[PDB]
RNA sequence: AUCUAGUCCGGGGCAGGCUGAAGGUGGGGGAAACCCCACUGGAGGGCCGAAUAGGGGUUCUGACGUGCAAUUCGUUCCCUUG
RNA sequence: GGUGCAGAUCCCGGCGGUAGUAACAGCGAAGGGGGGUGAGAAUCCCCCUCGCCGGAAGGGCAAGGGUUUCCCGGCAACGUUCGUCAGCCGGGAGUUAGCCGGUCCUAAGGUAGGGCCUAAUAGGUACCUACCGAAAGGGAAAGGGGUUAACAUUCCCCUGCCUCCCGGGUAGGUGCGGUAACGCAAGCCAGACUCCUGACGGAUUGGGGUAGGGAGAGUAGGACCACCGUCCUACCCAAGCACUCAAGCCCUUGGAGAGCCGUAACGGUGAGAAGAGGGCGAAGGUGUGAUGGGCCUUCCGUUAGGAGGGUUCUCCUGAUCCCUAGUCCCCAUGAAAAGGGAGUCUGGAACGAUCCCGGGAGACCGUACCUAGAACCGACACUGGUGCCCCGGUGAGAAGCCCAAGGCGUCUGAGGGGUAACCCAGGCUAGGGAACUCGGCAAAUUAGCCCCGUAACUUCGGGAGAAGGGGUGCCUAUCGUGGUUUAACAAAGCCACGAUAGGUCGCAGUGACCAGAGGGACCUGACUGUUUAAUAAAAACAUAGGUCCCCGCUAGCCCGAAAGGGUGUGUACGGGGGCUAAAUCCUGGCCACUGGUGGUUGGUUAAAUCCGGGUUCAACCGGGCGAAGCCCCACCGAAGGCCGGGGGUACCCUCUUAAGGUAGCCAAAUGCCUUGCCGGGUAAGUUCCGGCGCGCAUGAAUGGAUCAACGCGGUCCCUACUGUCCCAGCCUGGGGCCUCGUGAACGCCCUGAGCCGGUGCACAGUCCGGCAUCUCCCUACACCGAGAGAAGACCCCGUGGAGCUUCA
RNA sequence: GCCCGGAUCCGGGCACCA
């Protein structure tokens, strides 16, 4: 047979790369080591990211972008560090917060920029404490474990209700993926030939075998439901 | 159409221009390479042992 | 070498007693000087494609006159 | 017409000339009829770039 | 059909109804949190709003402030 | 990868008309909620439309079929703010 | 010994027959008279006239070509014919820049050297440094009039401008006005930091201009004059410099509401409206440039030239070109740099400009010509493709028709013909009106604009231009509304649109041109979109909506030999992977099999290690320990899927193998029998519609039922209409026919080929027996030559292949 | 051919190039 589409998508040709030069910049925390203060100077649109970003100016003259928090205005003053209080937009440390506090853009280590709860409308809560680490419940309902001194922002990422309006036509979804790396439109595998897909071929379009496949299948075969524990709607 | 109408679009700038080293019109312009002597990423003259029958 | 928007077409015949018609190509108009975060160009400041070498003709005569009005300034002194 | 001076600045076998035998050579060699074996035409033949 | 009458007879009655209820929430008369309902608030992009009197820009939801 | 397939960067285009979404104003009613009419407004993968503006390639199974042409020509048609 | 040819769809060379035959028509153009040159004119040159294009056949310039450009002289070949002609042949020539472009900057992207990798490199490359990457992006500064056979924002004349450097002054160092917004000749040289032009989408609308186009008056010139006196041409001005500006945004005063102000529209206002004053401020305009030109024209000499006249005034219309503001939209938010200007500080000297005057300098490379029914690519002077930018009447119009400016009759073979048959395009037909045919294919009908009027159905938006009815010319006068002019309204001059009254002609008034036939019913895909370049445009693909699976980031999925890499400048409202296919009403039962996931008392389980035997040591025999997997158990059907039979009285029991087809739908694009049976429609119905349901072999995201809107999708019926037919006839353009010029190709053992009956591998031009038959030429027809064209694609064989699949 | 379990046979997982 021939290489599948997902196998071509891994060579990273220009058809499958992200057009990142169109974004404001990486939206990460900077490496700072004090108790500073900042001012929001702008709220911008980041093309293919789903959440608006804020631009922050530190008292020592440092510029950086972080995902915007719902309810933060331009010209507002925020504090960064271990002594920061519990207010929207403040960058705090997770070791200092009580139980059930809603945060976002949570780091795993000290100084990685933020990993979890970054997409629009998402947030995390503080759910306990291990010996050396705090337990945080993510939006997937799973639990992750992070350092004592990992930074996070207080509040919820702006842009909720994003998905309550139907796109309503094939062209509204044509722009959406012009600024992203996602391949669109998507051809069903049953509509291909046997040389291009394990589902292709036959008089009647059908998945010829059960769709569930094991975790040990070689590349070029992991299609359908991957290592599923269950199927069906209920 | 495959034939006569598509040969009309063969009047743009060519794929191969003159090469300084060999004096042949084999320098692939878009790749920075002579397809006859290798000038562009070979210091040695491009030469292969299949280049004539034995 | 046909049309390009980076040039405006002009044709001249009103203030005109000779008799012919032609077309002149000039570059689009400039704007008050640029980078951006504070975003307000000013009142009394001059921008021309060439420079008449002017000095006080192209700027007001206040303290920060050419820089900006008293808006984005007093946190600088 | 924009020539990058490798064809118009150097002139010779690179954008120059396609000429008949000089008339005095035809007389000197007494040739029955004397031609230039490399004659070409702009419209029929092809010149390398 | 209200605001959704610009689609005609396409996309289905229930799909047009959901689109129309979201847009009718966006175009409600909103009140500015900072000054008051004085100048009306408008959307710049998804999640970006400002009031046209006080010129204050803030971050909110995708279709409401 | 001068053809063609997809993509990214920088450019150039689509004569002329029609319909009339939300919103706005003024009359007329009923206590009310709210309804009717006229006008204004200018939305939409809306509509009609230039041999040769651009793009396509359905019919005649038309002409040609040692061609104008190793895929063209005529008629009848399709699209044209995305 | 490279040694003898008739065959190899033999190789190469020369030459026949077809045959002086086809073709030199078709894609909407056309020539005629008079004269000239020349050995020789349908074809070259001059004059008159006639025809065609006129959103291209005219004008301007790319990539590409490469001398094709211009002058002189030619005609052996070259051009579909001829040629005295030419994009051909011979001989001479031609491209001029501080201001145009390259050159410079960066974009998507790439490369070299280092590192890391590689057995090695001419191999890979996430990192560092440097460089490259646009003759339509960014990017200091020029216009007019003229000049050659051929170049001209490049040469001459006039008037300029930019950058840098000199010399002389001056403003500053040490100066002023305003409440303010701001106004200005304001020092110099060396740094640092910062800010703002550069520098950005789509849609829609107002305002202001300009190119262009018109009417009237006048002066010159021209055209017509059967009679009228009208018609055509000319009347006009660059950059730079001085002055001026609407929108918008700012500054003082002022102090408003149950209201005021204002737009085309949205609107504005105590966080300060209207009213009064002001500041910054487009495109353009008006002066100067310019008693300079260039445009029209008269007279004399008709060589060289010379001498005069005019170039004014009042209005209208007007961009798709220009600049200026609004408003709206996005699960679109719509490049970066060099290079510019300014500001704030620090240091240094006392001389000194961003202002006037004079002087000097500004490398290098491109520049001719075509830019296409003859200069580019397609073997060709190829009806294809490659181009982009621009251009009075009728009319909504860049449409169709007619004509200016400009161009052409070279989409380069002609002549004769009462013009045969026939073919390719076109016009019309009495009576009938689909009787033609697989099928109304083709052709016909209708058609613009205004007013009235408009059904079932429906997702309430549509259907819908449904269907249907009435009006329309010309002339003679009017009225209303609006624009514009130093212009509230009213008057005056121009201009546009909408109506009214009367008169009148024809077969016909959207009189040509342009320009929808309509209705009823079923299937199918929801819709706009995509596809087999060169026989398939579809019901196939996509789609929005729905639903399921993997994954907390040092993840999940994928690429690499490694170094490493794509998603990723990303973080579950996400990235990756399946199936279904808008909306509405719904989506049943089954975990036995296969597959996936998890678990485990327990069995089996490789290498290595450990123990015993053996071997003066080993090989070699045993035993123990023994991971994942498998055996075993459980769960999962919007996982693959499956949904029967028998016996008894809708009910109960049994077997395959777990259950035994629920809601719905149907003789279906799915029903073998089969033209199923009954009804509808027709005089007559194997198709169609409705109903039934012995369903060979319908059925639920493997999606079931269901059609509003949509379709260059499939089918049936009706009305209208017609040469589709009964059944053909006449007319027209281009060919054919006759003549001149150019000039091929296929068939070909042979030239010996009339036919009928036979023989024979079973259908003879040639053999046997008969009957026939004087020779040549022209047109027409294609029945025969098992006619010509291609080592049959069907089928079988070969211990021939290639791509796909899996339980080989 | 073995292990192992079950009544010489049976079952389960592995050994087995004429």
């Amino acid at each position: 047979g021939k290489k599948l589409l997902q196998q071509r998508a891994g060579r990273g040709g220009i058809n499958f790369r992200s057009p990142s030069w169109r974004r404001v910049g990486p939206a990460r925390y900077p490496n700072i080591e004090g108790d500073h203060k900042g001012k929001i100077i702008d709220i911008l649109h980041n093309p293919g990211v789903t959440a608006p970003v804020v631009k922050v100016k530190l008292d020592n003259g440092l510029q950086f972008y972080i995902p915007a928090v719902q309810g933060v205005a331009v010209g507002q003053e925020i504090s960064i560090g271990k002594n920061a209080t519990i207010s929207n937009g403040n960058i705090v440390e997770v070791g200092q917060l009580p139980e059930g506090t809603v945060i976002c853009n949570v780091e795993k280590l000290k100084g990685d920029g933020g990993k979890f709860a970054r997409a629009a409308g998402s947030y995390a809560v503080i759910s306990g404490k291990a010996g050396n680490k705090v337990l945080i419940k993510l939006s997937s309902e799973k639990i992750v474990e992070v350092s004592q001194n990992a930074r996070a922002t207080v509040g919820i990422i702006a842009g909720g209700g994003f998905v309550e309006k139907p796109l309503l036509k094939a062209g509204n979804n044509y722009w959406k993926y012009r600024v992203r790396a996602v391949k669109w439109p998507v051809v069903r595998g049953v509509a291909m030939n046997a040389v291009s897909h394990p589902h292709g071929g036959g008089l009647h379009q059908s998945v010829s075998r059960p769709s569930t496949v094991s975790r040990n299948a070689p590349p070029g075969r992991k299609v359908g439901h991957i290592a599923s524990r269950r199927t069906g709607r209920r | 159409m495959k034939g006569t109408p598509s040969f009309g679009k063969m009047n743009k700038t060519p794929t191969h221009v003159r090469c300084r080293r060999c004096g042949r019109n084999s320098f692939n312009a878009r790749k920075g390479y002579c397809a006859a002597c290798g000038f562009g990423r070979s210091k040695k003259i491009r030469r292969y042992s299949w280049q004539n029958k034995k | 070498s046909p049309q390009q928007r980076s040039g405006s077409f002009r044709k001249v015949f009103v203030k005109l007693p000779s008799g012919k018609s032609t077309i002149h190509y000039e570059r689009r108009k400039d704007n008050i000087a640029r980078c951006g975060m504070c975003k307000k160009p000013l009142n009394g400041v001059k921008n021309n494609y060439t420079y008449k070498y002017s000095k006080t003709e192209k700027r007001p005569e206040r303290v920060y006159g050419g820089y900006l009005c008293h808006k984005c300034l007093e946190s600088l002194i | 017409k924009h020539k990058s001076l490798g064809k118009k600045l150097r002139l010779g076998k690179a954008l120059k000339r396609n000429s008949p035998i000089p008339a005095w050579v035809i007389i000197k060699t007494q040739a029955e009829i004397r031609f230039n074996p490399l004659r070409r035409n702009w419209r029929r033949n092809n010149l390398k770039v | 059909t209200g605001i959704a009458g610009r689609f005609g007879a396409r996309y289905g009655s229930s799909t047009r109804k959901k689109w129309k209820e979201v847009m009718e929430r966006r175009y409600m008369p909103h009140q500015c949190p900072y000054c008051k309902t004085t100048g009306k608030v408008v959307r710049i992009a998804s999640g970006i709003w400002y009031c046209r009197k006080c010129e204050t820009k803030w971050a909110g939801l995708a279709y409401t402030p």
